[PDB]
């Protein structure tokens, strides 16, 4: 969010956060582009990708 | 003269205009009710305004970061590579 990266280049999630903030800067209702907020949040933690890989491993496991 | 001929008009001067009193009463009622409606409307305002973040004082970063994205420690890796030419 701040934009100061650990390696000294940039926050990997800074561009997504700035896109979300720029959308919210001219959108009086948050529901119109909540997609960008979701993108920023799951860019921080990679929740959806990990869920998908968990589903893949479950499909592997059910073959037992 | 005598006492009563003067006390009469003295009391009459002491008393006020009733037409002025009635006009002031109906007026005061009118503006008091209008102001009552105004205050009732004012109490309906939510604590958080509809715009909020839309306000220019509540951004403070969309016009600060662009003049900072050139300093060292915030640049996209593909900025110093092709800046030489």
């Amino acid at each position: 969010a701040s934009g100061w990266g650990i390696t000294g280049n940039k926050g990997r999630c800074y561009d997504f956060w700035m896109d979300f903030s720029e959308c919210m800067s001219h959108c009086r209702e948050p529901k119109d582009c909540t997609l960008l907020r979701e993108d920023y949040l799951e860019c921080l933690h990679h929740s959806k990708e990990f869920q998908r890989r968990n589903r893949i491993y479950k499909e592997e496991q059910r073959k037992l | 003269g005598f006492i009563m001929e003067f006390a009469e008009n003295l009391v009459l001067r002491l008393m006020e205009n009733p037409e002025e009193r009635d006009r002031k009463a109906r007026e005061h009622i009118y503006e008091m009710h209008e102001r009552c409606k105004k205050i009732k409307e004012m109490w309906a305002l939510p604590i958080r305004p509809y715009g909020f973040w839309t306000f220019e004082r509540h951004n403070a970063q969309l016009r600060w970061d662009p003049q900072i994205s050139q300093v060292a420690g915030r640049r996209d890796p593909y900025d110093d590579l092709l800046e030489d030419n």
